[PDB]
């Protein structure tokens, strides 16, 4: 849940949503950052596409057309750009961190999520920021940012607190060792190249989780992290990471293999 | 006022082994080459003398006068450089290695021991085949011998510096444990130890004698640095932004050229961009550290890219051998070469094995191992034999093309 300050979205807005069913002549999706708004994404729109059009994946669109009189809205996966792909999806994970916290406050707080999200993420929103940044320097400073923005002091503590050690117990680590060699004339930039294109919109497909890295533990021995909040989506992304970069390697003239 | 500029030159400092090499250079620099020497040590210094005063106490090592007498800041010299060379007998060939990027050297004897011992006579006539002559001898443990003793010894030395090419080789006794006297030695250093013209029209070629992987670990994929090549330049030079090569290469059996750019330049803690003769410089490649870490490119020599270098298997060198083997206890007699013999050739900084395929009054063919990069045909070469277990210098020569 993600409650928002709107009743419909902006058109020619973007914005995560979930594909919740294919029919025939069409599939109806669900915008998150919109309480779920059932939004109508059209074949017309769209374009493997098994895993695209997908019974849950959490895919980006753009917001076609907003009729406001009917209420209804149609999306397209389309439009969005490789820009808008990418920007628009770290805003994601952070929109994801925010989501879990109010889940988890309220939750405690045996409250509503709504009233999480409009004491506590809306009015974070006026002092400029993603409430989950302004939160950001709460647990580091102290919870007189939050009383500041206005955030009624049943959330303050229960926030702070619950943010903190919910990371930790909800944190698993993941790791392989790979060795990456090169004769490249600047094999350096190679090696920051595949990398980092084989590690690239890893944060959708292989799902949400939490973090990754990628090291040079010894010379051609490198290591790479992937510590996420399910434990069984371990290789799963760390495997298609390990494999991406073989892949990409064995084709942009830098070796890489598993150890 | 002084300057930050790159070495003027590069001064080795050899002599028999725990006579004190690495603390000298400590006594002179104030950084030492991190037990015993294994590896060449490497230290920079600022050279500068007091326009005021009396020396050798006038010759400073940092921007201040007031030392002895008084204030106006004293003038800078150059900037100069030490070769710190290993003495074990055994690591003979990393020494002869450094002797390739030497421009003067300081032999130091120890004065409390039997002066000619066997590290002392091969470090002396290994300069002398080589071409290090502008040399200063220094007779050093003092602080712990009679004021006879040290004087008996400074006869012999004197002795021994006579028939040979070291006419007025200088002899100054110091205490590089104590820092006495290594004012006269800058004195000395600064007098016989003259930096060299360098013609910077010649190609550039640089010497290396280190390569590693300076990304520490941890290090995300994100900010790896690339591959850095330590090494010293001969002639010419180079500067960031070049398109260089690395000779021979990367091994294949052949030697494929490595080339890359000149990421960086680095001389001691500072950062240039250019590099030129004298020094130790630091050359960042853009080329993945695993190509440079260990030393693996020790020895190779870098050449802008497109420069005429020839990489022979095989070469001929017109030769020479001294009478006595020099360097084991026992002074015997160097053999004859011959045919089919394992010989250790070592050229510039790089050292290899060969064996012998041709015998001549003074010019012999070796196979290498490895191939050598020759990039002049005067190319120095000194040829050691494995005498009993332990390699040994048995002569000399030069590289023909
Ligand atoms: N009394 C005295 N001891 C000295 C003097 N110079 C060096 N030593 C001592 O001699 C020992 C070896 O010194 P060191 O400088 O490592 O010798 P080196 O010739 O550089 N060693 P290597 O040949 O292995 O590279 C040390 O214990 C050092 O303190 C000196 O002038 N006087
Ligand atoms: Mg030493
Ligand atoms: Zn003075």
């Amino acid at each position: 849940m993600i409650y928002s300050r709107s009743k419909l979205p902006s058109e020619g807005e973007i914005l995560i949503a979930t594909v919740k069913q294919v029919f025939d002549y069409g599939s109806y999706v669900s915008l998150d950052e919109y309480g779920g708004l059932q939004a109508f994404l059209p074949w017309s729109e769209v374009s493997n596409i098994r895993d695209v059009l997908k019974e849950n994946r959490k895919v980006i669109v753009k917001v076609i057309r907003v009729d406001r009189r009917k209420g209804t809205v149609d999306v397209s996966l389309k439009k969005v750009t490789d820009d808008e792909r990418r920007k628009k999806n770290l805003q994601w994970k952070k929109i994801q961190r925010l989501d879990k916290i109010l889940e988890l406050v309220s939750q405690k707080l045996k409250l509503s999520e709504k009233d999480a999200w409009e004491q506590v993420a809306w009015k974070l929103e006026a002092k400029y920021g993603d409430p989950i940044t302004a939160i950001e320097k709460a647990v580091k400073e102290g919870e007189k940012i939050l009383i500041d923005a206005g955030v009624p002091e049943i959330w303050v503590k229960p926030l702070l607190e619950e943010a903190s050690k919910h990371a930790e117990e909800r944190k698993v680590k993941m790791s392989g060792l790979i060795t990456v060699r090169t004769n490249e004339p600047l094999g350096v930039e190679k090696i920051k190249e595949v990398i980092s294109k084989a590690l690239e919109n890893i944060e959708q497909d292989y799902e949400s989780l939490l973090n990754i890295k990628i090291y040079t533990i010894g010379a051609p021995r490198y290591r790479v992290d992937v510590v996420g909040t399910n434990p069984k989506e371990a290789s799963e992304a760390l495997n298609q990471i390990i494999s991406n970069l073989i892949k990409i390697g064995k084709e942009e003239n830098v070796d890489i293999s598993v150890v | 006022a002084w300057p930050k500029v790159q070495p003027e030159v590069n001064i080795g400092v050899v002599g028999h082994v725990d006579h004190g090499k690495t603390t000298l250079v400590q006594a002179i620099t104030g950084i030492w080459t991190s037990g015993m020497t294994i590896k060449l040590g490497y230290a920079e210094t600022n050279i500068g003398v007091c326009e005021s005063c009396k020396k050798p106490e006038a010759y400073v090592t940092e921007p201040s006068c007031k030392s002895c007498g008084s204030d106006d800041e004293p003038k800078f010299l150059r900037r100069i450089s030490f070769i710190d060379a290993p003495g074990h007998e055994v690591l003979m060939a990393t020494m002869l290695s450094g002797a390739a990027l030497m421009d003067g050297a300081i032999l130091v004897v120890a004065a409390n021991e039997p002066f000619p011992q066997p590290q002392t006579r091969e470090h002396f006539v290994a300069l002398g085949i080589i071409g290090v002559k502008n040399l200063i001898i220094v007779q050093n443990k003092v602080d712990v011998v009679s004021k006879e003793e040290a004087l008996s010894q400074y006869r012999q030395i004197k002795q021994f510096t006579k028939g040979t090419w070291a006419e007025n080789v200088p002899i100054i006794p110091v205490s590089a444990l104590h820092k006495i006297n290594i004012d006269s030695l800058i004195e000395g250093i600064e007098e016989y130890i003259k930096t060299p013209y360098r013609d910077l029209s010649q190609k550039p070629v640089m010497l290396v004698i280190r390569s590693f992987d300076v990304n520490k670990p941890g290090t995300q994929f994100n900010e790896l640095k690339g591959g850095v090549i330590g090494g010293s330049i001969i002639q010419g030079l180079f500067k960031v932004d070049q398109e260089i090569k690395v000779l021979p290469g990367l091994r294949v059996v052949s030697y494929e050229p490595i080339f890359t750019k000149i990421s960086s330049i680095r001389f001691g803690d500072e950062e240039f961009k250019e590099a030129k003769p004298g020094g130790l410089v630091a050359i960042g490649t853009y080329l993945d550290p695993s190509l440079t870490k260990a030393d693996n490119l020790l020895g190779s020599i870098i050449t802008l890219a497109d420069a005429e270098v020839p990489v022979l298997w095989n070469i001929r060198i017109k030769y020479n051998l001294l009478e006595r083997v020099v360097g084991a206890k026992e002074m015997l007699k160097v053999d004859p070469i011959r045919a089919k013999e394992t010989l250790m050739l070592s050229v510039g900084s790089s050292t290899t094995l060969g064996i012998v395929t041709s015998v001549k009054k003074d010019e012999i063919e070796v196979e290498l191992r490895r191939p050598v990069a020759v990039w002049s045909n005067n190319i120095r070469t000194v040829i050691s034999r494995q005498i009993a277990g332990r390699w040994r210098m048995i002569g000399w020569g030069l590289v023909e093309i």
